[PDB]
């Protein structure tokens, strides 16, 4: 028969349990969006300690027994690898809307209509999207950096946007780059986040060069150097144990001292081979031993070992240098320059080598002074939100106005088409349009001012045209137009909501059976 | 036939092999080639100096 | 309530127990977390390689006396390394190495006659094993010359000796028969026998 | 007693009963996946993983069961799916029905063998019939016999709602894969069409690749990540450092060649890289990886490699690109060398991020045309939905390219049996007809359990099926009322070649078969003995 401990149900019980975890989940973070935003905190299961407002961040910090809830998570994480921010909104949107799917497939309902009503509804406000976008020159300064602070509104950290918003600008052209002179890359990982504890934030800044955490490796080297010579390795300096074994037997009277003059004669001759093309700076991610140093101390050069891949990497297209394997393949091409400042200063109890670009860099890395790890985490998940936005604006030179005055928008232009439409479908359609207006109501909670009056007041402007722009001002909790606020929000980014939360909806509505306790195979 | 303690088919050999369009098939039990050699009439080769067309078959 | 009741007068019912067994088990998982960064400085003996990735402060006093344990460690591992290739005595100096043949060193006192595939593939997997554990005494022989008349139905016998005692017996290709034996399944039966620290998967 | 101590016995019509009691059970489980529309059901590991499924016999691989009879229909159904792929879910339903039936039947006290060898009549007739006469043209179809067939077969499925835009998609990386593999016969096979996810953007703009993708990233950055112009050379040899083997030993006496041999072993490898390079290759992927020495003469040649190939990519990918295999430098003579007869050439080569992460494409080989698709997927689990959904459609597809004949999918075909097979077991003296009629009978679960998944009225529905079959085949003029199945959304009975509801015939004709061993097998079993455990 069936095995023992597998427990199978079915009916209504499970699209109960699943509605009723879709809306626990979208009651747990509904307080955080918007300038009125209210900081989170929570513990991981291993025992740290984090603080943060943004969705996925932190939903990938609970542990659940039913599915449905891994599976928002999953879409959690989707949208934070898609858009990096307004994650909470696509959540609590799928969330609404599938409550108000619930009243509906009590109602005699089966959801092979509610999955085509899903697809009409969302190609029909996805087209009425594309008629209300306008696309904005990207050119302007000052248009980036209000988007920047837009976004950042709803963290707590816009105090220092003045300055820190326009940080985050520069790494996104500095980082800046196409390969061969095509397919534009801005690669995040060429943009290394590094944080010293410690300093106020107004310190804390891009830097147009490289960062590392690393010193000097010989007392009677140079510590500060204008232009020196750039030049990577990927070999070691120290003796090569070859592949095979050999064993040698000394059979003569003296071959041991042979053997070290070999040795030291090999090093000698790879050392001067690099020192060939005079450089000034010679750094590896390999160990090296004293002997390598000791020549190069005659050619005065840096001798720094031991950095990190990725780092190679990074400092590599800062500097536009090439890198080698072999002393005797080194050339003259691969030799870059662009060092326009070099130091070694102490920071804090902790060196720190400050290579300062004077070319054009192609990556960037930060400077993160902070007072804790965990708010450094925080600036640098929200800067990161920072780039993610401006590259794509770049990629996409649209906007719609923010304040979530768009989803109204839609909403009254997804009414009239189903005033439009016959079917009997148009009852979901509508209900879930008017799903999308939760954003509102949970803004006017953040700010616990009158709902009602205002939310109908809003109702009734969008209905006609000259007001889709006007929004929600949730600064004092009052209407104002958008035109002048400067919340602005791209395309793609509700674009990818809306898509998110729909297909998330349509996955979780159409399960019939359970099946539990069953052993992989 | 099947070996053990030593590949019976070599790559550099099987590389030849695909070069000179010849099927290639090893690790064959060591009883049952008597019933090939009652099946199809061949006889075994333990060496390339035995080598000649009397241990050799032929099908269609 | 009624319950609770009883439980303060009496024990009747049982449904206050085995509450703790659960929180000693977390109890100890929680502990055993702290081994992993007990001994990180402690196991690895390429730590003095790996410069600019393990060095925070050097106080020259428990670590350099780490180099003074490792060195003598590595030395005595490395005195013993002195075979590597399975060797053919004869019968006639038997008796002076089933009993002289040192205490402390284990001796894997190997029989058979060649021909077979099975004792081939067990001398091959032992030459092999040579190569990896030149500590371990190996010997191979013919075992006519070793036991008069001995059965030919009893090979490859494994035998595993030291002072004289037998430790473990690996009697025929009963326990070892099939091509299908391989280097690592050897290597675990010797381990099974006590003279090897090693891992495998089955 | 029988002296069959230590275990337990059983016998009677009871343990017959009991052979329909597991069967029977695992019918109700898998009652709502039927064919063009149905429901997906939950599955969670002990471990907790997430998994959807929508087909019987892939959501029963997973699950544990017992009464190894179970393992019959089990394995009967992964027959079925490694035969078709579609249909394979119904197998189990008819099997269970008809072991109930024959039970009763017994329970009149019929001899065995007289419902075995009627229902071995039976199903070859059915068989003979299915292929005579209840088949709708394709052949004849271009184009849209595709789509037709691929809708409904995703149709249970969760992306018909776009699935058209999906079933072109998938379709079309096909119907350009035309090669003679047999020399006199092209045939499509399948894994020639890669399949890789991607829970980025949304899935209504899945992609098709007009060429060929793979999951490889390159070495280093300074390596170029994108070339416009490409010369291929692929190698099953791993490059690394130089050892030559164990069965060679190296001793010297004078020390004076460390050095020597010390840069010989690398000359050998940089050598032979000088000897690819020179000849101009810039795409090279070897199955084992490859030194960063080596990929550093590459940046400075300015070529691009990529290690850690797997095998069979290697291999489709010289087969598309017109590269060619090799796994030594070794030629025609001992001396190695190298040759440019293996330049696999395409047109560009772009190491695309698509969500996070990037991966090697391949455009317009020089040397033929390939395809791959990379879906579109929400979360990973939709995504595993997605890609067995559409690895089925492959497997159902390749079915219609072999069999140009299709029978109206759905369960139509079911009552169209029923009534044929009713009209026959009356010809003949036989009392085994009963048995023989059953089959029919049997036949009526399928479309019916449909509209009780969809809520309708399946009795009067089939009646009026049944009733068009009937008149058909007694009226064979009217025999075109077997153009007439039932519509799930609805419950109309209504043309069913009209909407475009498709299966191949080979679907129906194995089932019978497959339901029928396994079912002569199963009922055979009226009697048990065990034995205790260890």
């Amino acid at each position: 028969v069936l095995s023992q401990n597998t427990k199978r149900e079915s009916g209504r019980k499970v699209q109960s349990g699943n509605i009723n975890a879709a809306k626990t989940i979208a009651d747990i973070i509904r307080t955080c969006l918007g300038p009125k935003s209210m900081m989170k905190m929570l513990l991981d299961p291993m025992g740290g300690i984090v603080m943060t407002n943004d969705g996925n961040a932190i939903l990938r910090e609970i542990q659940v027994q039913h599915p449905a809830a891994k599976s928002m998570i999953e879409i959690s994480r989707t949208q934070d690898e898609e858009v990096g921010d307004g994650t909470t909104s696509v959540i609590i949107l799928a969330g609404e809307m599938l409550s108000v799917a619930e009243h509906f497939l009590e109602q005699q309902m089966h959801p092979t209509v509610v999955i085509s009503a899903y697809r009409k509804a969302l190609d029909d406000m996805i087209s009425t999207l594309k008629k209300i976008s306008i696309p904005v020159d990207i050119s302007d300064s000052d248009m980036m950096l209000n988007i920047i602070n837009s976004s950042i509104t709803t963290k707590a950290i816009s105090r220092w946007s003045s300055l820190a918003c326009n940080i985050a600008l520069d790494a996104v052209k500095m980082v800046q780059f196409e390969e061969n002179g095509r397919k534009e890359i801005d690669i995040k990982k060429y943009a290394r986040v590094e944080k010293i504890p410690g300093g106020i934030i107004e310190d804390s800044c891009v830097l147009r060069g490289v960062m590392i955490n690393k010193d000097v490796t010989h007392p009677r080297m140079r510590r500060y150097i204008k232009n020196p010579r750039i030049v990577l390795l990927d070999s070691s300096l120290e003796y090569k144990k070859g592949e095979s074994q050999t064993d040698i037997e000394i059979t003569r009277e003296e071959d041991f001292t042979r053997i070290l003059q070999m040795e030291e004669e090999y090093i000698q001759q790879l050392c001067e081979d690099i020192i060939q093309l005079k450089p000034d700076v010679v750094i590896t991610e390999k160990g090296i031993s004293d002997l390598a140093q000791h020549y190069l101390m005659r050619a005065n050069i840096t001798a720094i070992r031991r950095v990190r891949k990725t780092d190679n990497n990074r400092i590599a297209r800062a500097c536009g240098a090439r890198i080698v394997s072999r002393p005797e393949e080194l050339r003259e091409d691969d030799v870059g320059t662009g060092a326009g400042l070099l130091e070694i200063k102490k920071i804090g109890d902790e060196y720190f080598t400050f290579i300062t670009d004077c070319k054009d860099p192609k990556a960037c890395t930060i400077l993160l002074r902070g007072a804790s790890k965990e708010i450094l985490s925080e600036v640098e998940r929200n800067l990161q939100d920072a780039m993610q936005v401006c590259r794509n604006v770049l990629l996409d030179p649209q906007l719609v106005p923010g304040g979530g005055a768009s989803e109204m928008a839609v909403a009254h232009a997804l009414t009239e088409k189903s005033k439009a439409m016959t079917g009997v479908e148009q009852w979901p359609y509508r209900a879930v349009a008017q799903a999308l207006e939760v954003i509102p109501r949970t803004l006017i909670q953040n700010c616990g001012a009158s709902t009602i009056r205002l939310l109908t007041s809003l109702r009734a402007k969008h209905t006609q045209e000259n007001c889709e722009t006007w929004g929600v001002n949730g600064e004092t909790g009052t209407l104002v137009d958008m035109k002048e606020l400067g919340i602005w929000e791209p395309l793609a980014v509700k674009l990818q909501t809306y898509k998110t939360a729909v297909e998330t909806a349509v996955l979780l509505l159409r399960i019939d059976d359970i099946v539990s306790g069953h052993k992989k195979k | 036939q099947k070996s053990i303690l030593r590949d019976a088919l070599s790559d550099l050999a099987l590389h030849f092999l695909n070069k000179m369009k010849i099927m290639v098939i090893k690790d064959i039990e060591r009883e049952d080639i008597e019933f090939i050699c009652k099946t199809i009439g061949t006889k075994p080769v333990a060496h390339i100096d035995q080598f000649t067309a009397d241990m050799l078959g032929s099908a269609e | 309530e009624w319950n609770d009741i009883l439980r303060k007068k009496g024990i009747l019912p049982p449904k206050e127990s085995l509450k703790e067994l659960e929180e000693e088990a977390e109890e100890e998982q929680r502990i055993l977390q702290q081994s992993v960064v007990k001994t990180y400085e402690d196991m690895t003996l390429e730590e003095l390689e790996d410069h600019e990735d393990e060095f925070n402060e050097e106080d020259e006093r428990a670590i350099e006396m780490y180099r003074r344990r490792r060195l003598a460690e590595w030395k005595a591992t490395k005195l013993k390394n002195k075979f590597g290739e399975v060797l053919e005595i004869s019968g006639k100096d038997y008796v002076q190495e089933v009993t002289k043949a040192g205490e402390g060193l284990w001796v894997i006192l190997h029989l058979y006659k060649q021909g077979i595939p099975l004792c081939a593939l067990i001398n091959q997997h032992l030459s092999g094993l040579a190569r990896k554990f030149p500590d371990v005494k190996f010997i191979k022989a013919i075992s006519t010359t070793c036991i008069p008349n001995y059965p030919d139905r009893n090979l490859p016998t494994i035998f595993v000796y030291l002072e004289g005692d037998i430790k473990a017996q690996f009697i025929g290709p009963l326990v070892f028969g099939g091509m299908n034996l391989t280097r690592d399944e050897l290597e675990w039966k010797l381990s099974e026998s006590g003279a090897i620290m090693t891992d495998l998967e089955e | 007693g029988p002296l069959s101590v230590f275990g337990d016995r059983s016998t009677g019509e009871t343990i017959r009963s009991q052979n329909v009691m597991a069967a029977a059970s695992i019918a109700n489980i898998v009652k709502s996946s039927l064919g063009p529309v149905g429901l997906d059901k939950m599955l969670v590991d002990d471990i907790g993983d997430v998994t959807i499924t929508n087909d019987g016999a892939t959501i029963l691989k997973l699950l544990e069961v017992e009464h190894p009879a179970a393992k019959v229909l089990c394995e009967l159904a992964d027959l079925q799916d490694k035969e078709v792929g579609d249909g394979t879910t119904s197998v189990v339903i008819i099997a269970a029905e008809l072991l109930k039936n024959a039970d009763e039947l017994v329970k009149q006290k019929i001899h065995p063998t007289s419902v075995i060898s009627g229902y071995r009549l039976a199903c070859k007739e059915a068989v003979r019939y299915i292929n005579e006469n209840l088949i709708v043209n394709t052949d004849e179809l271009g184009r849209d016999c595709l789509i037709n067939a691929a809708k409904t077969s995703m149709s249970s499925k969760i992306i018909g709602i776009n699935g058209d835009f999906f079933a072109n998609m998938v379709v079309d990386a096909v119907l350009a894969i035309k090669y003679t593999d047999i020399r006199g016969q092209p045939r499509y096979p399948v894994n020639s069409v890669n399949i890789l996810k991607a829970h980025g953007r949304s899935q209504m703009e899945s992609m098709l690749i007009s060429g060929y993708a793979l999951n490889c990233v390159v070495g280093s950055q300074g390596m170029p990540k994108r070339i416009v112009n490409a010369k291929i050379a692929c190698l099953d040899f791993s490059l690394q450092k130089t050892k030559m083997k164990l069965g060679v030993q190296v001793v010297i006496t004078d020390p004076e060649k460390l050095d020597q041999i010390r840069q010989r072993e690398s000359d050998i490898t940089k050598e032979r890289i000088q000897k690819i390079l020179a000849t101009g290759a810039n795409v090279i992927l070897t199955t084992g990886g490859i030194d960063d020495m080596c990929l550093k003469y590459f940046v400075e040649a300015g070529a691009m490699a990529v290690r850690r190939v797997l095998k069979r990519d290697l291999k489709r990918i010289a087969k598309a690109s017109g590269a060619t295999i090799l796994s030594t430098l070794a030629n025609l003579e001992g001396e190695e060398t190298f040759e440019a007869a293996m330049l696999g050439q395409a047109e560009e080569v772009v190491q695309e991020r698509i969500c996070d992460d990037e991966l090697i494409l391949i455009k317009n080989t020089k040397a033929r045309t390939s395809a791959s698709i990379i879906l579109r997927g929400a979360n990973d689990f939709m995504c595993d939905e997605m890609e067995r959904s559409l690895h089925d459609a492959l497997c159902v597809v390749k079915r219609v390219l072999e069999s140009k004949s299709v029978v109206p999918g759905g369960g139509a075909v079911e009552a169209a049996l029923s009534i044929y097979l009713e009209n026959y077991a009356t010809s003949m003296g036989s009392r085994e007809q009963l048995a023989i009629a059953e089959f029919a009978r049997s036949l009526l679960v399928i479309p019916n359990t449909l509209a009780v998944n969809a809520a309708q009225d399946s009795t009067d529905l089939v009646a009026k099926l049944r009733a068009f079959h009937n008149e058909a085949q007694v009226n064979p003029e009217r025999k075109n009322l077997k153009w007439i199945g039932l519509d799930l959304s609805n419950g109309k009975p209504r043309d069913n070649k009209q909407a475009g509801v498709f299966e191949p015939t080979i679907v129906k004709v194995k089932s019978l078969k497959f339901a029928t061993e396994a079912a002569i097998t199963i009922l055979r079993i009226d009697d048990l003995i065990k034995l205790h455990p260890e």
